[PDB]
RNA sequence: AGGACCGAACCGACUAAUGUUGAAAAAUUAGCGGAUGACUUGUGGCUGGGGGUGAAAGGCCAAUCAAACCGGGAGAUAGCU
RNA sequence: ACACAGGUGGUCAGGUAGAGAAUACCAAGGCGCUUGAGAGAACUCGGGUGAAGGAACUAGGCAAAAUGGUGCCGUAACUUC
RNA sequence: AAUUCCUUGUCGGGUAAGUUCCGACCUGCACGAAUGGCGUAAUGAUGGCCAGGCUGUCUCCACCCGAGACUCAGUGAAAU
RNA sequence: CGAUGUCGGCUCAUCACAUCCUGGGGCUGAAGUAGGUCCCAAGGGUAUGGCUGUUCGCCAUUUAAAGUGGUACGCGAGCUGGGUUUAGAACGUCGUGAGACAGUUCGGUCCCUAUCUGCCGUGGGCGCUGGAGAACUGAGGGGGGCUGCUCCUAGUACGAGAGGACCGGAGUGGACGCAUCACUGGUGUUCGGGUUGUCAUGCCAAUGGCACUGCCCGGUAGCUAAAUGCGGAAGAGAUAAGUGCUGAAAGCAUCUAAGCACGAAACUUGCCCCGAGAUGAGUUCUCCCUGACCCUUUAAGGGUCCUGAAGGAACGUUGAAGACGACGACGUUGAUAGGCCGGGUGUGUAAGCGCAGCGAUGCGUUGAGCUAACCGGUACUAAUGAACCGUGAGGCUUAACCU
């Protein structure tokens, strides 16, 4: 559960460490991302080196939510906190290039494969 | 005596 | 085709090889006898009449009871019509089984919503909450403005507003058919059917594809 | 309710041994890796049980790679296969909840050693 | 809105409530028949029988238990003594329940509650 | 908010038409003493279903 | 030492909700300011109506104020209703 | 104008904790406020808790929420020191 | 600008985005020197703007405890 | 003008169509993707934020889209009170001055218990032609009607390239809606525990009161959304613009004048719900009543004795039903509620006694003790034998069967 504002952390290099949603992209009025969901993004804090810089507007990939996961047979993946993928503005696809904590099954994707090749776990 | 509306202002000005 | 009266003993999860949760009302259905057939001879349509449980003596009036009377009796808790279409049956307590959705895959069930019994709007018709402050003045969940001005001069039929809520009929539609078992007259419908615990049930091969 | 039961013992895991919270269990879940139908497994300490038969579940706390991961299995879940329990929890309290607040150093749990 | 809850309200608060049907279990348990609103009444029965349950097995622990409710030490004595052996046989259903009706005051709806074998 | 015009006498019978009381009808007859009462209720000397409880 | 500091009594009246045929013709509750001073208080005194008093708002002078109240001229006058 | 949640100067002042005439629980003493009894709807008033989010509310963070003690360590611009 | 109509002037800053705000320019419609000019530490229930914390203020409302509202008994108003 | 409250927001709406999106078309300077424009279409849908009092507008970022209008520029006896607009104050400005400004600037009380209409709910009465219990028929009314993206078709048609389809499938979403508590959780002042201050139960030990439930950690049922099921359809009829077939008037041509076929989220249906006060008061099944007698102005006439049914209501115990009525379960031939038994769930190892220890405390007995609304059981208590209401064969006419 995700939301405009809400900062999350960034599970990636590029530089970002903490990053607030502007917009829960997919649809009218969609209120929450969450799971493995899109998000455009405004960086806020940003480290010196970096892809990215501080005031920059990207997308990003939901990676933990807080309020984590159900899938199927009834049982729960939470993580304590809310951290996300930077992803190019065009491409989606990952502006990084290592991943950091456990991320999910459910980001099994075809554009999200890059970040479960990387990451250490589920 | 007077009702507190009819003594009041703002209420009672309502359209110049 | 036609379908069956049961009741809902309710609600539980049946685990899967593969490792999935099925939740599942479950309803028990025991046999319905139909205690009456219909007819475009005796006038209008084609249907027939069950009822299904059991009933105290006391409690059997005497009408009641003469018209269980044509027919195998045993007075059981109500009686219900469904529409027949080109299948048959004769009254001599045909008794039906949950066999009958032995092959369904649908169903489509129905029951009485819990009684909410007043609710008002915010509830009833999740109209939106005016500001818990700001200097609202007793107004935090009313339902503000309900016309227009002069020209309306008056307020439209069915305006949305406060009142009885919940404890009518409501059905549900669709539902995939987990589980049909005979000797045990059990049911499992795929999740959540309407009314409460042990209330009275109607279930029908869904209507719709 | 005794029409259920009856559906609900007849799927219940018997092999369950004992937990408890505090316990260090792990819990090996079956997984659809990709290709592969792997076992992985989930070690942590068991901060809260159900205790509801058939729908029994239960919370393990981790602390991977940073900061905590949470997941309740549902005890009687095919999912699960295999869950032994590897170290023993002095705690007293029924729901860990408070470790949550704590890290590391902060957070380790007495043997319970009896 | 209530669907299976359990418990009256009797227009007090939880407090006032817990306190009242403590005097009154003892004012029960004491004179065996007392005269209260119906309402009252009926409450009454789930703070007392289970009192008297509680006592048809004497030990230390029984009594001061039974002493952290009632809190006077000579109801806990007339329990276990008197009360708890007096129905130590008896399923349930200590006390009944009798109807007068119509308080002349607040037109209260009344009834006597009584201990079942009060004979006397 | 007031009326715009006086209600009439009429009306006001009309309003009251459902504010009439009922009688009793249920009242029963004690097996031992003689006693009218209350179904359910104790009579007025302590009689209930023919048993004699409360001395008052 | 202090028109010094934090803070009850005491003196104030910045915000809000309630109340608005009130519990109350101006208060209640929660917060708020001052609190050894140009402080605050009991009793008693003096100032009178184009006059008083006013750290000044046209404020206050007995629930009345850009001229108090009571009686009088008096049935003012009213090309208005 | 009321058996009115207001106003009314002086005097006395116990225990436990406390800096305290704050505050909480008590003593001496004094009270339960002159309609009650049931119900456990909407709504209104006054309170308590809340998943994930955290000012996105709104004229405005209005209101709520938060801070809150004592000792020690430590504390920037600026400064009339 | 407590003074600027034109005006959301123009430039710089802060924001993803700023008719407000901070810093400037000077084209001051219509500042200006005891109906004082320009500054100013400290003080302010003073006005405008920002941030951390905080949260039912909001997304979007859920449940609960109490006082009314509802039912019975007694008393018994109001404006129009 | 013996008062017709006013910008903007909020809440709630409702119509129009000069249609923003979705649907169907003609033309295109229509290759394709995609546009333009006109016609038909009002079923549904139709953005969160920055700034400002704004509406608006600009900007950020979305979206299939962010439609234009009417409704006292809808909506203050619904809310707000930021703007304009009360007495205070200042700036600039005008004025000798009091003062003044569509100049600006900081500060200020929005009352009303709903008689009527309307509207959302919910009962009472009578009717419906003997009375009564059910189950129905469905005139009629209301509800619902949105849409993205990916994959396959297919890198095919088309196109020099770049790019990239119709049509038809399959999944999976957004917003919305109904239902439900199995899961995940919120609440849980009626369960258990920890803990501060103090008072009390004589004291130790153990407990209770008060301090917001004193503070707080968990938490049963219930109620619930963030939780998880389901829905919009398919189909059918008749059409809109539009396209046709055949075809004369008019030897030809022509969709039309006769005749025939296509044709859209609009229309009538299909789906869900209400519904015989449908006074046009309908249908079906079942149950109940088979006594005497008098008076007159002698007729759907009035009355007396007997009789009192089916059923209903009342009363009682009551419910996931409920404001009150109402609706459902049950009343001893009984599980209706409470209690009680066993279990579960929660909490998390009671008290007592022992051991160790100087003691705080630890351990053993002990996963103990306690445990609401849950589950399965159980007549211990309370649901009385009765009374009450309701009757005693049910109008005239005509027709058809039979006597
Ligand atoms: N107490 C009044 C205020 C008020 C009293 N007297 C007045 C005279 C005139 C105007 C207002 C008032 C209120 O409800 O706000
Ligand atoms: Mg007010
Ligand atoms: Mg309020
Ligand atoms: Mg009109
Ligand atoms: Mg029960
Ligand atoms: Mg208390
Ligand atoms: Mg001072
Ligand atoms: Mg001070
Ligand atoms: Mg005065
Ligand atoms: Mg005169
Ligand atoms: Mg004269
Ligand atoms: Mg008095
Ligand atoms: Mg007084
Ligand atoms: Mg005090
Ligand atoms: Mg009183
Ligand atoms: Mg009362
Ligand atoms: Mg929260
Ligand atoms: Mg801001
Ligand atoms: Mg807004
Ligand atoms: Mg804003
Ligand atoms: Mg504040
Ligand atoms: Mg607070
Ligand atoms: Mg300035
Ligand atoms: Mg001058
Ligand atoms: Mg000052
Ligand atoms: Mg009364
Ligand atoms: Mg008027
Ligand atoms: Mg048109
Ligand atoms: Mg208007
Ligand atoms: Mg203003
Ligand atoms: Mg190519
Ligand atoms: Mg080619
Ligand atoms: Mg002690």
């Amino acid at each position: 559960m995700i939301q405009e504002q809400t900062m999350l952390n960034v599970a990636d290099n590029s530089g970002a460490r903490r990053v607030m949603c502007i917009k829960v992209l997919g649809g009218s009025h969609r209120r929450y991302a969450g799971v493995g969901d899109i998000i455009k993004i405004t960086i806020k804090e940003a480290i010196p080196r970096g892809k990215v810089k501080k005031g920059d507007v990207l997308k990003a990939v939901v990676v933990r939510t807080k309020k984590g996961v159900r899938r199927p047979d009834g049982s729960v993946i939470r993580f304590d906190g809310n951290a996300c993928v930077l992803l190019n503005n065009n491409s989606e696809q990952p502006i990084g290039t290592r991943i950091f904590g456990p991320v999910t099954r459910e980001l099994r994707s075809e554009k999200f494969m890059k970040i479960i090749s990387l990451a250490p776990e589920v | 005596t007077s009702k507190w509306f009819n003594i009041d202002n703002k209420i009672v000005d309502h359209r110049p | 085709m036609i379908g069956l009266v049961g009741k809902k003993v309710g609600m539980t999860r049946i685990f899967t090889e593969d490792g999935v949760s099925i939740p599942v009302t479950v309803i028990e259905v025991e046999a319905n006898r139909v205690t009456q057939v219909k007819d475009l001879a005796n006038d209008g349509y084609r249907a027939i009449q069950v009822t299904t449980g059991a009933k105290k003596a006391n409690r059997v009036t005497k009408p009641e009871a003469g018209h269980f009377a044509k027919a195998g009796v045993e007075a059981g808790r109500g009686l219900w019509e469904f529409r027949l279409a080109e299948g048959e049956e004769f009254t001599v307590g045909q008794s039906i089984s949950v066999e009958l959705f032995a092959d369904v895959k649908k169903v489509d069930v129905t029951g009485t919503s819990k009684g909410k019994g007043f609710a008002g709007t915010v509830k009833r018709w999740n109209f939106r909450t005016q500001d818990a402050t700001h200097g609202n003045s007793l107004s935090h969940r009313v339902p503000g403005s309900i016309g227009q001005n002069q020209t309306p001069g008056k307020v439209f039929k069915g305006k949305k507003m406060a009142g009885q809520m919940g404890n009518e009929r409501v059905t549900v539609q669709s539902l995939d058919v987990v589980r049909v078992d005979a000797e045990r007259n059990l049911l499992l419908v795929k999740g959540a059917v309407p009314g409460a615990t042990g209330s009275d049930l109607i279930v029908k091969p869904a209507v719709k594809a | 309710s005794n029409i259920i039961k009856q559906l609900e013992q007849e799927q219940m895991k018997q092999d369950v041994p004992s937990f408890r919270p505090g316990d260090t269990v792990e819990v090996k879940v079956w997984v659809v890796e990709g290709s592969k139908k792997r076992l992985q497994a989930f070690e942590g300490v068991v901060i809260a049980i159900r205790n509801r038969g058939l729908h029994s579940a239960f919370t393990v706390r981790k602390i991977s790679n940073g900061e905590g991961v949470e997941r309740v299995f549902q005890t009687h879940s095919p999912v699960v296969d295999s869950i032994s329990v590897k170290r023993r929890g002095a705690v007293r309290k029924a729901k860990l909840y408070y470790l949550r607040e704590r890290t590391g150093k902060a957070a380790r749990i007495k043997e319970r050693l009896n | 809105m209530r669907h299976r809850k359990s418990g009256r309200q009797l227009n007090r608060n939880s407090s006032h409530r817990q306190a009242m049907f403590r005097n009154m279990a003892g004012s029960l348990v004491r004179h065996e028949i007392i005269k209260t609103t119906l309402p009252k009444a009926k409450e009454l029965r789930r703070v007392v029988e289970p009192l008297i349950t509680l006592a048809k097995t004497d030990s230390v622990a029984n009594r001061r238990l039974a002493f952290a409710r009632t809190r006077d030490n000579e109801i806990v004595a007339k329990l276990f003594n008197e009360l708890g052996p007096r129905f130590a046989s008896r399923a349930g259903g200590y006390t009944r329940i009798l109807k007068c009706g119509f308080r002349a005051g607040d037109n209260a709806p009344m009834a006597y509650i009584e201990l079942v074998d009060r004979s006397e | 908010a007031v009326q715009q015009n006086k209600p009439t006498r009429s009306k006001r019978g009309m309003r009251r038409s459902h504010d009439a009381l009922t009688a009793v009808t249920s009242l029963s007859v004690d097996k031992t003493s003689g006693e009218k009462h209350l179904r359910h209720h104790i009579t007025a000397d302590g009689y209930y279903r023919g048993r004699k409880v409360i001395a008052k």
